[PDB]
């Protein structure tokens, strides 16, 4: 005997919406893409029809809150569905030679800390949690080539 | 077959783990005793 | 192993560059060859090959020891940056070579598990100079002093960080046979650095 | 096994004499080669850097050397068929060229009549020698056994072939022959006093470097004909990395005075002794070479080892090396990062391998004497108080058990330390304890106006304490400028960008307004955490070295603090007017606050400027002991105090088994309580009774001398070369090492992988460390307790091999017997192997180039 | 010079503090075999 | 000034708890073999 | 060479077997020990 | 299945082969003690 389980500690999550576990949430791809996806593009608007009116309102208060402390949303310097901008040098998501040259580790920090001139910071922004949903998110924008 | 020496040598350095996990543990699951907090 | 070394290549002239200054190059206190047979040839032979900022700097002037070398305060002129092909060239190769081969490749391909490739031209078009000044500077990942791709804000100046961006555009869409070459540097910066 | 037990001593003297100055000639011939190889033809390698500052400031090396030479002794001179210089005249050649030819020639010249003359005492000594003898592989050359039958070195031979006509040095009647190694003191000490006259003329007269005080006013340079005092280093005094004119005895003008100075007391010296020669009762059994072979040995050790720190901080920052940095030094293709001091580490660490490895086997030969005194019962006799002194086995326990001491206690402080702050940098938690990081925060400039979310403690000195974020009137979380934090704040560490820290959440502020002893002039809020920045002032050497410099230094040291104390004033009264500011509530006395810090400002600049500018000359006033990689001062570090406890402790722990030889050569404590006596100086063991008895033997003994020393050893290489002692895992970027000025190249481990990415990039330096590693390891196999396996195992072998044989026609196959290391010679080959598979490796540390921040 | 003679008078006194150390021990005690 | 005294009770304690596991792990050697 | 005497630069599609090219024409630092690269295989795909 | 299949085959291949090598030597050296 040893690991009676083993005492790593309970999981950070993002914000409660009740009656839906956030924890688990936050392993769920599509439960925290959904999420992500409500950060990057700065609305509720994109989302699945289907979404509940719970949901569609605890995402409004998310962003409201967001839009209090100046936060840019990602889409739209990146635009809604990658690649972003040459003219303002901003990264396009959707090139494959960008994504392979990442860690998704790597990326994390680059977005934590913002990159060069233009690409803000977010660690006062966001959560390292809401940060990997991101992550992940920017993993699906990948074409062939 | 143990003194009392090796007893009480290992009361003390019981007493030195418990003191650093009250410390560790105190604040952080309760919100008191700030000073050791982190 | 030693003496039968070869003989040195005629093109490294050993005629020496001038001395490193011991003023700061962040100072505040007061700022920043002959006619002999052959000398004038070895100091137009010194002038291209042997490198002038390849050792490592004066703590005070290490880019987070330095006022202006955070990447939010770095002036990145890109007329100073992609002005001379020669100099690119000369500084460049000498930093990179020692200090980046070791995980980036003797190619500059990628050593090290999930590492840069800067012949990518997906990575070229997507990366600012200024984001690659970020990079050097922050690292990349997390961990202490930088994550896997280490950060650099002891160790380098912000003008040596500045030699190693123009350089590695060098690398774009070249095979994977060592490093950039003079002429490389020459048509990258031809091409609008 | 008695291979290498050829030769030993007591011998007579011609012979020591004869091989001694055979020996002279023939390392003469190799320095006569190496001056070949620093011609500017071939490549940098680590032979010629090795000897080229030494070259350039004898001014025998002229870096500014281009032209080449057509004529010059005699008319033959550009180049010419079968080469006029054979094998030179292919290439350009300049005036160093000639010059290294030159010396070259000579050293080879000589060497080659030194070991002639050498061979003429060695070998006539014993009466002559035939060339067949001498040269003992030409005998099988045929068709020239007649040649090398004569006899050469005869005592009675026509002059070209005399050895010593009159048999030995005791026979022959010249009445100037001192007749015992005591009496002899005094001529070889003239001698030696010779020996720096010659020197001192040589470097006076052909190498042209006059002695002070007449040295001349006027030296030719490349720019032309200059002032001594402004002419650049090596034609001048002037040094041109520093800045300065250098002292006087800090040039090699210096060092031609020297040479009269100390030939002066050489000779003087000898003459004292020529008549009143040394006769203490406690000295004469120290005529047999056995015995004195001892003390001079491992006083020679004792010499290398102040080599080492002599030549060490006498040349750190000197200009020949600093000169290798402005040539163009490329090596197997790459170009190296400061080969300045690169070289100069390796010199050093060169001679504390030589001064290690003859101090403890000076040692090892002492125990050798004694042994034999104690085998002929003679130990008991003896009359020297060096010997009688340590005869009382009580003593000698409580000399080893209280250094073992002493050891004990260093060590555990040093690496008790290092454990500590390795867990402090890591954050690492324990359940019963969570470790803390350094980080800092910027509180003054721009840096402090940007903001933070704090959790704020009630009260911190009462428990059911409770706090709070830091929140507006209304009941929104207020940002905090850095400027007007507090201690005890918690400021998330996931706001400030950390990760790596996971098992806590914030940082706390611990100390305000914080400005280093020693660093970046700026203004702090700082975490602590378990970080003990204070273990710098453990150290005796910090407060010497900055005792010193703070007398020599005084004025501009309490000027500087007087206006950093002027500006933390300035500071918090810019503090306080942003802050009305920013709690204005009226537009009115919004602008009007604004009105007062702005006519503020010009005066806080004004503070400012003056502080950097006063820190800024401070900070460049020359070294005492520890030193920058310019020549200035630096605070002493952790670092610095760790390798002070180190060297204490650590060279305790290698020289303990050096004490065991020298008391338990025959019998220890163990033994005698058993009775048992150690029969040869080299045995193994003596079986399993008692548990198990390897190990004992003075030989042993020696091996785990060498062994524990690579401990000392390791971390002076360590030291030299850049890496952080003071951890395990240490980075160079990061906030207290970029805070307090500090670089290194990495800390315990971590400079282990650091440095080999320099190592990798050099194919030559690869392959010497894929082989210095196969060499280490297969040593496991000599020293491990399993030779009985390996020889029933080899035995098995052995078995096979033969019956192939027989059953395959094979006669040379048929009777095989495979070899396995006996018990001794495994632990001499293992001990070797172990050694040279790790110093081929420490050579790669210092090779790849330095890296510290300069 | 003084950087060299401080590490030499530093190595030299270490030579000499420990022989102290081990005066102190001898001749504190004396009368106690050590069996 | 108080964090420093913070920090010398901390490592006084690893070097008791350290150094003090260390005997206890001869002794407890010492017991199951021998005495 | 050209007929005009300068070095004529051959492309990649006509290397053939035998050919040398330089190393530092190639930007190849490691190899410090010799001089050139010899093509030993023209128009190779690789098998897998 | 067919790379599980394959891979224990190996294995029991290279005992099948050590075993039929271990006994031509056997058999064809019985003539000749090993010593
Ligand atoms: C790091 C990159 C690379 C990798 C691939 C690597 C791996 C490995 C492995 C493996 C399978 O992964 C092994 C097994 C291994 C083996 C070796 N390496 Zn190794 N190795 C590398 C590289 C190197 C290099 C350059 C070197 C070694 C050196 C050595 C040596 C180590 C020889 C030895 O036994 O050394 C004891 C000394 C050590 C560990 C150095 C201690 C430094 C320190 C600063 C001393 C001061 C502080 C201490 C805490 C002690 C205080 C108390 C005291 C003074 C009494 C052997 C061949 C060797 C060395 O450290 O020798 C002292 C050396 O120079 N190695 N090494
Ligand atoms: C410096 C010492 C150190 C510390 C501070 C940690 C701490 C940790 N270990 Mg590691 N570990 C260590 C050394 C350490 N370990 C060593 C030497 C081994 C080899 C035996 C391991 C093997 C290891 C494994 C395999 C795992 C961890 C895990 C853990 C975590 C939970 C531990 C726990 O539940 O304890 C309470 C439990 C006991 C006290 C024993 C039961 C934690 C982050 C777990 C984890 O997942 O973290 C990422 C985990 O799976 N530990
Ligand atoms: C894989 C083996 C290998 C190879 C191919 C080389 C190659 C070389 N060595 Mg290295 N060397 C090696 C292993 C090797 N070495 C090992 C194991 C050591 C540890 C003892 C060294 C220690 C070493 C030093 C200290 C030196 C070199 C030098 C050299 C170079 C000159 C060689 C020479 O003069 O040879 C002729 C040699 C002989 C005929 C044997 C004598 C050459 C690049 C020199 C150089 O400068 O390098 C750039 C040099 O100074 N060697
Ligand atoms: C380089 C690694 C090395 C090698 C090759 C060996 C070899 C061997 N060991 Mg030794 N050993 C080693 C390290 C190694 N050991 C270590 C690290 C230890 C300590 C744990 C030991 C401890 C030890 C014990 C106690 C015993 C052995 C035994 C053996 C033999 C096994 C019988 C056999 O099966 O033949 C099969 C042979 C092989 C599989 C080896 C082929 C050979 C190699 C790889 C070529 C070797 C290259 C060499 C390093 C290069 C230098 C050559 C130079 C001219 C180029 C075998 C010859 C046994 C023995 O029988 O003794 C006679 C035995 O009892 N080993
Ligand atoms: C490998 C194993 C053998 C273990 C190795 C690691 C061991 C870690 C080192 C442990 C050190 C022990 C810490 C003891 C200690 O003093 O620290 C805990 C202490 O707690 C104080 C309060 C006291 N009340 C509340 C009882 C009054 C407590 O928690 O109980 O807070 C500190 O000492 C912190 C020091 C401040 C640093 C600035
Ligand atoms: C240091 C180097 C520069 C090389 C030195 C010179 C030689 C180089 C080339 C290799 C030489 C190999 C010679 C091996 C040999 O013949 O060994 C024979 C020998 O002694 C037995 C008799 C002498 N009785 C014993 C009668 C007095 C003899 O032959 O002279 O041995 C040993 O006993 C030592 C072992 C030698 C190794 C030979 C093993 C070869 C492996 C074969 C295994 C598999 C079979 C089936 C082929
Ligand atoms: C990256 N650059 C780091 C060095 O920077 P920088 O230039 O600032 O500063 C000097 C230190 O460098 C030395 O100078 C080391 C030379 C090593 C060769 C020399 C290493 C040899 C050290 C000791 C040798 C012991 C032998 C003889 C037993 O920093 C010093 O203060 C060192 C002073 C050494 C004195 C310590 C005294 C301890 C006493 C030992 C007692 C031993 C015995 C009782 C058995
Ligand atoms: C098989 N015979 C027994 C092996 O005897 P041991 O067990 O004694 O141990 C060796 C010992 O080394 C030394 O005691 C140094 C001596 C030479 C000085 C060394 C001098 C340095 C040499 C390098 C110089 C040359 C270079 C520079 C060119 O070490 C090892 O443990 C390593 C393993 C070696 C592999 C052995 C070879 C295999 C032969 C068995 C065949 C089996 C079957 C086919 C049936
Ligand atoms: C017989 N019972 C009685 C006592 O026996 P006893 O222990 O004396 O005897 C021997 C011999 O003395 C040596 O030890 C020879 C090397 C000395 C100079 C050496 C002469 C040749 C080797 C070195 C020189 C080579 C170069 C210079 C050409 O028994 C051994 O050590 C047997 C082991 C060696 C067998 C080879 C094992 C592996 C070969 C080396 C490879 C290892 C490498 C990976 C490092
Ligand atoms: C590689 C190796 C093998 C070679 C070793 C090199 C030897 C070099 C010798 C080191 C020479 C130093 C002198 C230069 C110097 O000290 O400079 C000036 C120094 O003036 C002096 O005192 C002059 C008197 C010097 C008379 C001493 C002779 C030394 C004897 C050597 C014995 C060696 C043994 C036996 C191991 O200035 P300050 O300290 O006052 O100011 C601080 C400087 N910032
Ligand atoms: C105002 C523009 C802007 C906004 C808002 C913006 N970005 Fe960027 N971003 C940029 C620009 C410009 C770059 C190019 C960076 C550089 O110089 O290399 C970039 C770069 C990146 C990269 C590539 C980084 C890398 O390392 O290679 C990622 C990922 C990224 N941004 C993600 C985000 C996410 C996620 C957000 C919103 C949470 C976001 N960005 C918001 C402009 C923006
Ligand atoms: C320790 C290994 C290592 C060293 C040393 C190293 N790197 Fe890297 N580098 C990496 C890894 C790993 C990545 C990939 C990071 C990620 O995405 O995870 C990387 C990525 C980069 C990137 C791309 C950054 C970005 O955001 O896209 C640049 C630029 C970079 N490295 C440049 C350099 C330069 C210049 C040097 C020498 C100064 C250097 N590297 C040294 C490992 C290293
Ligand atoms: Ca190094």
């Amino acid at each position: 005997v040893m690991a009676t389980g083993c005492f790593v500690g309970a999981r950070n999550a993002s914000e409660p919406r009740l009656g839906s576990s956030s924890i688990a949430a936050s392993r769920t791809a599509p439960a925290y893409l959904r999420e992500a996806q409500v950060l990057y593009e700065g609305s509720t608007d994109g989302l699945p029809k289907d979404t509940p009116a719970d949901e569609i309102a605890h995402y409004k208060a998310m962003l409201a809150e967001l839009q209090t402390r100046n936060y840019a949303a990602c889409a739209g310097c990146h635009q809604v569905n990658g690649g972003g901008n040459k003219a303002i040098n901003a990264t396009n998501f959707q090139d494959a030679g960008w994504q392979a040259n990442n860690s998704s580790p790597g990326m994390v920090t680059s977005i934590v800390n913002g990159k060069g001139k233009v690409m803000p910071a977010y660690k006062d922004k966001l959560t390292l949690q809401q940060i990997n949903y991101l992550v992940e998110y920017i993993r699906r924008f990948e074409k062939k080539r | 077959d143990i003194s009392k020496v090796a007893w009480a040598w290992f009361g003390v350095l019981l007493a030195i783990c418990l003191i650093g996990a009250f410390g560790n543990y105190v604040p952080k699951l309760f919100v008191k005793m700030l000073m050791f907090l982190n | 192993g030693g003496c039968f070394v070869g003989s040195r290549d005629p093109n490294e002239t050993r005629y020496p560059k001038a001395p490193m200054p011991l003023q700061n190059q962040t100072s505040t206190l007061k700022t920043a060859a002959q006619n002999t047979p052959g000398a004038r040839e070895a100091a137009a032979l010194r002038d291209r090959v042997t490198p002038l900022n390849l050792q490592q700097v004066n703590e005070q002037d290490v880019a987070g020891n330095d006022p202006l070398g955070s990447p939010a305060r770095v002036v990145l002129d890109e007329g100073e940056m992609y002005r001379d092909p020669v100099e690119i060239y000369r500084e460049g190769r000498a930093l990179f070579q020692n200090n980046c081969v070791g995980c980036h490749g003797h190619n500059g391909c990628g050593n090290v598990p999930r590492s840069t490739n800067f012949t990518d031209p997906g990575w070229q078009e997507n990366n600012s100079d200024g984001g690659i000044y970020s990079s050097i500077y922050n690292g990349k990942g997390i961990g202490n002093g930088g994550g896997a791709m280490p950060a650099y804000y002891n160790q380098l100046s912000p003008q040596q960080i500045r030699y190693l961006v123009a350089y590695l555009r060098a690398f774009k869409g070249r095979q994977c046979n060592g490093l950039p070459t003079l002429s490389d540097v020459e048509r990258m910066v031809a091409e609008r650095q | 096994k008695r291979w290498y037990q050829k030769l030993e001593l007591p011998m007579p003297p011609e012979r020591i004499f004869g091989a001694h100055m055979m020996l002279i000639g023939g390392l003469a011939c190799l320095i006569g080669t190496y001056f070949f190889a620093s011609m500017t033809m071939w490549n940098d390698g680590y032979v010629n850097l090795t000897l080229r500052p030494r070259l350039i400031s004898l001014g025998i090396y002229d870096p500014y050397d281009t032209e080449q030479i057509q004529r010059v002794w005699l008319p033959l001179i550009g180049e010419f068929s079968t080469s006029k210089l054979p094998f030179f005249g292919q290439y350009p050649l300049t005036m160093t060229d000639f010059r290294l030819f030159g010396w070259g020639c000579f050293h080879i010249g000589l060497g080659l009549w030194l070991v002639y003359a050498g061979a003429a005492h060695y070998y006539g000594a014993r009466g002559g020698a035939t060339i067949g003898e001498i040269f003992w592989l030409l005998p099988y050359v045929p068709g020239l056994k007649g040649l090398c039958q004569i006899k050469w070195f005869t005592p009675e031979g026509p002059w070209y072939k005399v050895g010593l006509p009159w048999g030995s040095f005791a026979n022959t009647p010249w009445p100037i022959l001192r007749r015992t190694y005591a009496d002899a003191l005094s001529p070889h000490t003239i001698y030696i006093g010779l020996l720096f006259f010659i020197w001192g003329f040589v470097l006076w007269f052909v190498l042209d470097k006059p002695p002070v005080p007449l040295q001349p006013a006027q030296v030719m340079t490349p720019n032309g004909l200059m002032p001594l005092e402004q002419a650049p280093f090596p034609y001048g005094w002037f040094d041109p990395y520093l800045n300065q004119v250098m002292h006087p005895m800090n040039t090699i003008n210096g060092e031609t005075t020297m040479c009269f100075v100390w030939g002066v007391l050489f000779v003087a010296l000898g003459a004292y002794w020529w008549y009143r020669p040394p006769r203490s009762i406690n000295i004469t059994h120290l005529e047999d070479t056995k015995a004195v072979f001892h003390v001079h040995l491992t006083a020679i050790g004792y010499v290398s080892f102040a080599l080492a720190i002599v030549g060490f901080l006498a040349l750190r920052n000197h200009p020949s090396y600093l000169m290798l940095n402005d040539m163009n030094v490329i090596i197997y293709g790459k170009k190296i990062v400061n080969p300045g001091r690169m070289i100069h580490n390796m010199i050093t660490f060169n001679h504390v391998q030589v001064g290690l490895l003859y101090v403890a086997a000076g040692v090892f030969h002492g125990g050798q004497y004694l042994h034999g005194l104690n085998i002929s019962g003679a130990y008991k006799q003896a009359r020297s108080k060096f010997i009688t002194w340590f005869q009382n086995p009580d003593l000698q326990t409580k000399i080893v058990g209280t250094t073992m001491f002493v050891s004990f206690v260093t060590v555990v402080f040093g690496y008790g330390m290092i454990c500590w702050n390795t867990g402090a940098e890591l954050d690492l938690n324990f359940g019963i304890y969570q470790f803390r990081s350094f980080r800092a925060i910027q509180m003054d400039g721009e840096a402090g106006n940007i903001g933070y979310r704090v959790f704020r403690p009630k009260n911190p000195w009462d428990p059911t304490a409770g706090g709070d974020w830091v929140k507006n009137p209304d009941g929104t979380a207020k940002l905090v400028k850095a400027r007007n934090l507090q201690v005890g704040d918690r400021i998330l560490n996931e706001e400030l960008g950390i990760g790596s820290s996971p098992t806590y959440s914030f940082t706390t502020i611990e100390e305000i307004n914080y400005k280093p002893e020693w660093g970046q002039p700026k203004l702090y809020a700082v975490q602590w955490g378990s970080w003990t920045h204070f273990l710098r002032k453990v150290n005796p050497l910090f407060w010497v070295d900055k005792g010193i410099w703070y007398l020599q230094n005084q004025k501009t040291f309490e000027a500087t603090r007087k206006a950093d104390e002027a500006y933390l004033a300035a500071h918090l009264k810019a503090v306080s007017l942003l802050n009305q500011i920013d709690d204005a509530q009226t537009e009115e006395a919004k602008q009007k606050a604004q009105a007062e810090l702005d006519k503020f400002r010009p005066e806080l600049e004004k503070a400012h400027a003056n502080m950097l500018e006063w820190n800024e000359r401070l900070a460049s006033t020359p070294a005492v002991l520890y030193s920058n990689l310019r020549d200035q001062h630096r605070d002493g570090e952790i670092n610095d105090a760790i390798f002070f406890w180190l060297m204490i402790g650590g060279w305790l722990f290698g020289f303990i088994p050096l004490l065991r030889i020298a008391f338990h050569n025959y019998q220890s404590p163990w033994y005698r309580d058993f009775e048992w006596r150690k029969q040869s100086p080299d045995f193994p063991c003596i079986g399993p009774v008692k548990g198990g008895t390897c190990g004992v033997s003075i030989q042993d003994q020696l091996w785990f001398c060498i062994l524990f020393s690579i401990k000392p050893l390791s971390a002076i290489a360590w030291y030299l070369d850049g890496g952080w002692i003071a951890t395990m895992m240490a980075r160079g970027n990061e906030a207290y090492y970029l805070t307090h000025n500090i670089s290194h190249t990495g800390g315990v481990f971590l400079y282990m992988w650091n440095e080999t990415t320099w190592i990798w990039t050099d194919n030559h330096l690869t392959a010497m460390l894929l082989l210095g590693h196969l060499i280490w390891f297969v040593s496991f196999a000599l020293w491990f307790k399993d030779r009985g396996s390996r020889a029933e195992g080899g035995d098995i072998q052995s078995r096979w091999v033969r019956l192939m044989g027989k059953r395959l026609g094979i006669k040379t196959l048929q009777e095989v017997r495979f070899p396995v290391s006996n018990l001794a010679t495994a632990k001499l080959w293992g001990t070797v192997f172990f050694y040279t598979g790790t110093f081929v490796l420490v050579f790669l540390y210092f090779a790849d180039g330095f890296f510290q921040n300069r | 010079m003084t950087a060299i003679l401080l590490a030499c008078l530093f190595v030299l006194g270490g030579y000499a503090a420990l022989w102290g150390i081990i005066k102190f021990v001898v001749a504190n005690t004396k009368d106690i075999a050590a069996n | 000034m108080w964090n420093v005294v913070g920090q010398i009770i901390s490592v006084l304690c690893f070097f008791i708890l350290t150094v003090g596991t260390l005997f206890g792990i001869v002794y407890v050697s010492h017991l199951l073999s021998r005495g």
